[PDB]
């Protein structure tokens, strides 16, 4: 009945906060983030922190209809879910090795995920899109700026925030666009952003749900995705949750009760509606 | 193993004719000139309700067939293809006992092992049935004819309805259900009953010939007739988001390979392929 669970932060999902002068206020739960003392050691210290955002209003309305209490901690090992030399690290990784019951946040469901966790149904679409400048032509993924990247003259610069699922897909979809575009890698989205709008990049390869969150909120709306915001290789945000679970069924059925209930829309509502 | 797949007329994810004098399918070529990958199916002819049912056999294929076959060739496994006997969905009916009809009817009475249909996953059906992971994300829109100005969900004509505006959804489908359990949408409902039609087709037919001022229904069907019908138009977007799963019992061993082969088959691609075959053209 009393759950550890994983999160990371990424806005407007997960939103990390200090906590006030003197714990954690209003709309805000207790995470715990897990900080080195130095790097010639091993110890750390568990700082206190408050989380919210879209995907802790559903942890919160989760925890009273299955009815369960939870420890929610933020992952350190790396981030949403690679697999290095066949070992998984990031929040994917915290429920394999079992130091957590479930983890929520802003991650994408995949094959290869799926055959090492349980996720539940989607709660957010999401997938690959690309964000570019008002005005670049860019068909979609499969245009050649991207797939031929040196049959331009200059190339058409673009990139992603690496060791996430729209890397691994670009990897496994499009070799050559992948080895080019490494060059490119940015450390995350703000970076990605500033960027595009100062014209260091071309087109941003990233998450669907985030890219149309962060273009809806633009400044002149000078930046968006390409086509009518279209998505490719359509997927969801899911709770990972370890293979044969008994929390499954009644994680499912309480996030399908608040589609069918109206919570859902309220949620997309105070937390992802946009400008443009 | 040998499995009974149940579906449902729908386009154009499912096509339904007739075969030809010897039982065969026509030869047929898609939009990019490759054969059409067509299905025998047997399902009754007369659509009349609290009429005999006599089975035939029919000619199945699109999106839906397509994605039949691939899952098939992936998994390893035969089956045979049947229409829903009462043309539902399916929906749990009050007989103090609540019965299943339709596709969702089929699958737990053991007439059918699978589901391969535009089903929309929802919370009444996931506690009798597994979902795969959705092969399609879309959700609600309302299908008017040209020229009616309707804003979309929250237009008056909608929200404080009378009988000079008529609207409508599909009797005993995920959407019908949709409105009669949301309070909210409560005001609508009451309207709705009086109005609803056993099919998609008829309702779509409706609307054409100005007998239904507006359909409620999945925009991945409406978006697809609006494409082909010039005298037809969706209005507004999404009012809810809602997605199609495969279904199957809770006791399949077929489970986890059927969603892990949907996951792959959007990444990889095959997904969108079926979308640019079956569903965005014109
Ligand atoms: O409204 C939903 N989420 C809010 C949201 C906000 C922004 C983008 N996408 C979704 C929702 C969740 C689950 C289902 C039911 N399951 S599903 O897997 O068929 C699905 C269909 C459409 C979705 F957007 C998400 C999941 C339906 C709706
Ligand atoms: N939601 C993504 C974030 C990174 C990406 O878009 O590649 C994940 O879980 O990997
Ligand atoms: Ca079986």
């Amino acid at each position: 009945n009393h759950l550890s669970i994983v999160t990371l932060e990424e806005a407007p999902f997960v939103i990390v906060e200090d906590i006030d002068p003197e714990t954690c206020v209003r709309n805000t739960v207790p995470c715990r983030k897990f900080v080195k003392i130095n790097n010639s050691t091993n110890e750390g210290m568990n700082v206190k922190k408050c989380c919210k955002g879209f995907c802790i209003d559903i942890l919160k309305k989760l925890s009273r209809t299955v009815k369960f209490t939870y420890d929610l901690y933020l992952v350190t090992n790396g981030k949403h879910g690679k697999k290095v030399n066949n070992v998984w690290n990031g929040m994917i990784g915290e429920v394999v090795y079992q130091r957590a019951v479930m983890a929520v946040g802003s991650l994408t469901i995949n094959e290869e995920r799926s055959e090492v966790v349980d996720f539940s149904v989607p709660f957010v679409e999401t997938g690959i899109s690309v964000m570019v400048s008002r005005g670049t032509q860019v068909t979609g993924l499969s245009d050649k700026k991207f797939q031929r990247p040196h049959d331009y003259s200059p190339p058409f610069r673009f990139g992603t925030v690496p060791n996430g699922s729209t890397e691994r897909n670009i990897r496994n979809n499009y070799p050559y666009m992948h080895q080019y575009m490494t060059k490119f890698n940015q450390k995350g989205v703000e970076d990605a952003l500033v960027s595009l709008k100062t014209g260091k990049l071309d087109a941003f390869i990233y998450d669907a749900a985030v890219l149309n969150y962060k273009a809806g909120r633009d400044e002149g709306c000078k930046l968006v995705t390409i086509g009518s915001g279209y998505i490719f290789a359509t997927t969801g945000y899911g709770i990972a949750l370890q293979k044969g679970s008994p929390w499954k069924r009644q994680i499912d059925l309480a996030l399908l009760q608040f589609v069918g209930d109206g919570e859902m829309e309220e949620l997309e509502t105070l937390w992802l509606t946009g400008i443009c | 193993t040998r499995l009974k797949i149940v579906t449902i007329h729908q386009e154009p994810f499912v096509y339904v004719k007739p075969t030809l004098s010897d039982g065969t399918c026509k030869e047929e070529f898609t939009v990019n000139g490759d054969p059409v990958k067509k299905v025998i199916c047997t399902g009754p002819n007369d659509t009349s309700p609290g009429s005999p049912r006599h089975t035939v056999p029919q000619c199945c294929y699109g999106f839906c067939i397509d994605l039949l076959i691939k899952l098939a060739r992936t998994m390893n496994f035969t089956y045979e293809v049947h229409l829903v006997a009462d043309g539902k969905f399916g929906t749990q009916e009050r007989v103090n006992k609540k019965e299943w009809n339709g596709m969702m009817g089929e699958l737990l009475s053991g007439q059918a092992d699978m589901i391969v249909a535009p089903l929309t996953i929802n919370n009444e059906r996931a506690q009798y049935i597994e979902f795969s992971k959705p092969f399609k994300y879309q959700g609600l829109t309302i299908l008017v004819k040209k020229g009616t100005r309707i804003t979309g969900i929250n237009d008056p004509r909608l929200r404080n309805p009378s009988d000079k505006f008529i609207y409508a959804t599909v009797k005993q489908s995920s959407v019908d259900i949709y409105f009669r359990r949301q309070v909210e949408l409560s005001t609508m409902y009451r309207h709705m009953e009086k109005h609803n039609y056993e099919s998609a087709a008829e309702a779509i037919q409706a609307v054409r010939d100005n007998k239904l001022h507006a359909f409620i229904w999945d925009s991945a069907v409406l978006e697809f007739e609006a494409s082909q019908k010039c005298d037809l138009v969706t209005t507004g977007e999404l009012f809810f988001r809602s997605g199609f799963g495969i279904g199957m019992r809770k006791d399949s061993p077929w489970k986890q390979n059927v969603s892990l082969s949907i996951l792959k088959s959007h990444e990889n691609g095959f997904m969108e392929d079926l979308d640019k075959t079956w569903v965005r053209y014109q």
